[PDB]
RNA sequence: UGCCUGGCGGCCGUAGCGCGGUGGUCCCACCUGACCCCAUGCCGAACUCAGAAGUGAAACGCCGUAGCGCCGAUGGUAGUGUGGGGUCUCCCCAUGCGAGAGUAGGGAACUGCCAGGCAU
RNA sequence: GGUUCUCCCCGAAAGCUAUUUAGGUAGCGCCUCGUGAAUUCAUCUCCGGGGGUAGAGCACUGUUUCGGCAAGGGGGUCACUUACCAACCCGAUGCAAACUGCGAAUACCGGAGAAUGUUAUCACGGGAGACACACGGCGGGUGCUAACGUCCGUCGUGAAGAGGGAAACAACCCAGACCGCCAGCUAAGGUCCCAAAGUCAUGGUUAAGUGGGAAACGAUGUGGGAAGGCCCAGAC
RNA sequence: CCUCCUAAAGAGUAACGGAGGAGCACGAAGGUUGGCUAAUCCUGGUCGGACAUCAGGAGGUUAGUGCAAUGGCAUAAGCCA
RNA sequence: GCUCAACGGAUAAAAGGUACUCCGGGGAUAACAGGCUGAUACCGCCCAAGAGUUCAUAUCGACGGCGGUGUUUGGCACCUC
């Protein structure tokens, strides 16, 4: 029948990009799926978020077998 | 270094925020001025992105 | 899957987060005819301390070398040799197979040596 | 005995390569072997000539790059989506 | 008449037409019919054009087809104003940029088919060339 | 020090698949037995225990081999930030960035810790 | 609807959110005044990031044509067979906003550094206005790639901007007017006369007043270029 | 109210634009420990057929996820105790 | 304990008629005419299967193609409420 519909924009994304400096417990990812996997020092939350564990700097990196993203904390 | 001079050329008037923005940077003010900058790659990156409008004379 | 994969698998979750802990672990690999114990340092690529009945010492006062009793006398050397090098604290792996009987024996003999798990 | 003539390309990319094509002329390459890919410009109405006979894509050609002669065969052929032009030619030492 | 059996969706963005051709040599035939224009082809074009070709060579030889109308398009009848919806699709198009292939031939020889081509082209809303098969 | 094997990692297809060959003293595997520890929505298949009569058949490891995967230039092409222009649904010029596909070619992994067998 | 003396400084908005709301109002955004606070902010350079867009591609989701091979459906059997149709699979060829085994340019986030910039930045407090936008460029949806149409994004100008150009012509091009000058140089655009400046120089093209409106298509119009067929064994 | 596209590769972004769904369910369909791995096709097999259950091979997650879509998911988030 | 679902919820509690009409406003917004546009319309052409005993183009002309006008049916809401 007739559309019309959509849904809020759920301001999803990357919120800290590699090199940035964050405290412990800062958001670095909001996403649907594990897009990004918790890597050392990250915290992987219920709806997927990926959190600092430890205070430092976002690391991204491709690391396994399966080729997959993976966000971690390096120590500053 | 060694000093440059550059001078615009052309108006700022209608011109990208951006470029407006590294004329500020420039300290470039009206038509015709010309100005004694630095020559380090930061001024030369400034005079690159506005290049159209500024002449140099080295 | 066949026996190694299928064991692999089993294994992976645990040594997954036993890597994410940071742990000093105890890895556990049992064959037919032997059983081996490697203390292994976090990092996962430096052996730290081992026993097995592949080793001459251990193998001589022993009936057969693949039993509960040979495991409990790997259990015991481990432990031992880890804790003159000062290694006290560790986390079992069990590498896919059950905690009972030979993997059994062997860390309940690692634990009575004095080894914290 | 197809005999090309050529010249070392001075310089390279989308820019230089338009304008050959309007000064009708062609960029071409020479690669395989142990030697280094040889960037060259052909004359259009030459090489269009010659490409008209079949023997061209079957003969081995020699490729008279400043005095020094190349024996090639035409590996790969860029043509104008519309026009009966030329836009490139792979050309594999052999 | 071409049109898609089926389609995941009805209706389609307008879209744009920028760009080159894809599919620019005789891969099937000796010769073909080359688009040197930019724009679309109807069902009913391409028909009207393939039927003067088929009569010209008196069903000897053989037609391939190298475009097809895959893209619906909606239209707003009289006496409507504008919104309430997109439109309801009425025909389809393919889009052309200049050096697509349009129709190849071969059983015939070159003369016969570069009338039957010349007999198309006059049924075509775009310019088109006479195009051989290559080697390479 | 070399060769072989097992374990745990690095790396994540130049590392995989296929095809051919090859190995059992040791290791590994199949294997033997099963009342019992323990196990099967049934089954000792698997899990598991007690072993050593047999075999490297399978598996696994190693060696070879470009059928496939995979890696992959150079050159050209597509696009595009800025400035300019045309016949402005689309293009072109100056400058900077510059793919994807394909082509030549590469390629039958590389590496660390520990343990065991053998040899000098 | 109207709102009355003067000069000076700064200087918006026509957006978001909510609204018995939609030409009203409120918070935020943007303006102004004040107080305070860091090299706070901007440009550029080098360094650290994530993209799935343009393009491309066709393994995936669909769609599409040709060839090869073919389970299965339809008609004769009284299981066998056929000038039919034919998924999958293989080779070849395309198409995609809601396809991706690829993937830019830009943009954006973060770090450091200089120069420049009347703090341009942030916070708090006083005072607002504004929430009808318009055209032009680029990227799109809608519509007919119709509209001086309509709806988003992004930049510019108008709004709130005079001067020069585009005959005239908010929104295009050049350029931002504190005041005086019967000085000079330039921009866009121009230089035969109206009308300031070349009846300038050099080399070509056009003969249509094309220039100074319009397409498919048509034609021994004319300039340049590379090739070819026939031909003194006599071509046209 | 939720999902995708439009949306111009950070976020956000309109129309009476293009497509769909929610206004519940579950004491296990939640927690944990231990285990397990689909779809589809080919071959063989009582009744039994294009398709039920059984066996082997290919395949490798195309399955599954209480429900729309998208992102996820094998260390499974899938399935069992 | 509210499908206060008009879902930031005016009340616990509410449908219609006016051509008998009235006021404040708007060209912020419709009807006439102008304007922009030209899908539609009207006029012209390109291709030529075929009709025309024979022969495409005397006269017509299918499948399709390109324009011109502002001129119908419309679109828009720029001018005048
Ligand atoms: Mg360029
Ligand atoms: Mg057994
Ligand atoms: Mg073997
Ligand atoms: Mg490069
Ligand atoms: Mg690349
Ligand atoms: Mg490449
Ligand atoms: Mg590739
Ligand atoms: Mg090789
Ligand atoms: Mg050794
Ligand atoms: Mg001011
Ligand atoms: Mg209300
Ligand atoms: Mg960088
Ligand atoms: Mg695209
Ligand atoms: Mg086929
Ligand atoms: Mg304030
Ligand atoms: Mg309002
Ligand atoms: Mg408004
Ligand atoms: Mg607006
Ligand atoms: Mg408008
Ligand atoms: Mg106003
Ligand atoms: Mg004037
Ligand atoms: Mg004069
Ligand atoms: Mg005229
Ligand atoms: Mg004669
Ligand atoms: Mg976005
Ligand atoms: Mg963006
Ligand atoms: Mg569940
Ligand atoms: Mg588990
Ligand atoms: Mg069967
Ligand atoms: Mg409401
Ligand atoms: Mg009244
Ligand atoms: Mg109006
Ligand atoms: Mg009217
Ligand atoms: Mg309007
Ligand atoms: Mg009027």
């Amino acid at each position: 029948t007739r559309n019309g519909r959509d849904s809020e924009a759920k301001r999803l994304g990357v919120k800290r990009f590699g090199g940035e400096s964050v405290l412990a417990g800062s958001i670095i990812v909001r996403q649907r799926g594990t897009k990004f996997h918790a890597g050392a020092n990250v915290g992987c939350g219920r709806d997927h978020t990926l959190f600092a564990k430890a205070d430092g700097k976002v690391k991204f990196e491709v690391k396994g077998p399966k080729n997959r993203k993976f966000i971690s904390i390096e120590a500053e | 270094a060694k000093t440059i001079k550059i001078t615009q050329t052309r108006s700022a008037i209608g011109r990208l925020p951006k470029h407006k923005a590294t004329l500020l940077g420039l300290g470039l003010r009206r038509i015709g001025h010309t100005v004694e900058r630095e020559d380090t790659p930061a001024i030369r990156g400034m005079i690159n992105a506005v290049s159209f409008m500024v002449k140099v004379e080295e | 899957m066949d026996k190694k994969s299928a064991r692999i698998r089993r294994a992976t979750r645990a040594r997954r987060k036993l890597q994410e802990l940071g742990a000093t672990r105890l890895v556990v690999h049992r064959t037919p005819r032997h059983i081996y114990a490697q203390v292994i340092a976090p990092n996962g690529s430096e052996v730290l301390v081992a026993a097995s009945t592949v080793e001459k010492a251990i193998a001589e006062q022993l009936k057969y070398t693949g039993n509960k009793d040979a495991a409990a006398a790997v259990g015991k050397a481990v432990a031992e040799r880890a804790l003159e090098k000062g290694i006290k604290d560790v986390s079992f792996d069990r590498s896919g197979f059950q905690y009972h009987g030979r993997v059994q024996a062997l860390a309940d003999a690692a634990r009575e040596a004095g080894l914290q798990f | 005995m197809f005999t090309i003539n050529a010249e070392v390309r001075k310089e390279q990319g989308k820019g230089a390569s338009r304008r050959l094509r309007a000064a009708n002329k062609f960029p071409a390459i020479i690669y395989g072997g142990k030697e280094a890919p040889l960037a060259i410009e052909l004359d259009h109405d030459k090489v269009m000539n010659m490409q008209a006979k079949a023997e061209f894509y079957s003969e081995v050609l020699t490729i008279v790059v400043d005095g020094k002669e190349i024996k090639v065969k035409a590996q790969d052929v860029q043509r104008h989506p519309y026009k009966p032009k030329l836009q490139h030619i792979d050309f594999v030492r052999a | 008449m071409l049109q898609p059996k089926r389609t995941k969706f009805r209706k389609m963005h307008k879209g744009r037409n920028r760009g080159l051709a894809q599919g620019t040599d005789v891969s099937f035939g000796s010769f073909g019919l080359k688009a040197v224009g930019r724009g679309r082809l109807t069902a009913r074009q391409i028909e009207a054009a393939r039927r003067a070709m088929t009569r010209a060579v008196k069903r000897q030889g053989k037609i391939w087809i190298r475009v097809f109308p895959d893209k619906p398009i909606t239209e707003k009848p009289l006496a409507v104003r504008m919104g309430k919806g997109k439109g309801n699709v009425e025909y389809w198009v393919a889009l052309i940029q200049p050096g697509k292939v349009l129709y190849e031939m071969d059983g015939v020889p070159e003369e016969l088919a570069r009338e039957a081509f010349k007999l198309a082209a006059a049924k075509l809303p775009i310019k088109t060339t006479f195009v051989t098969k290559t080697v390479m």
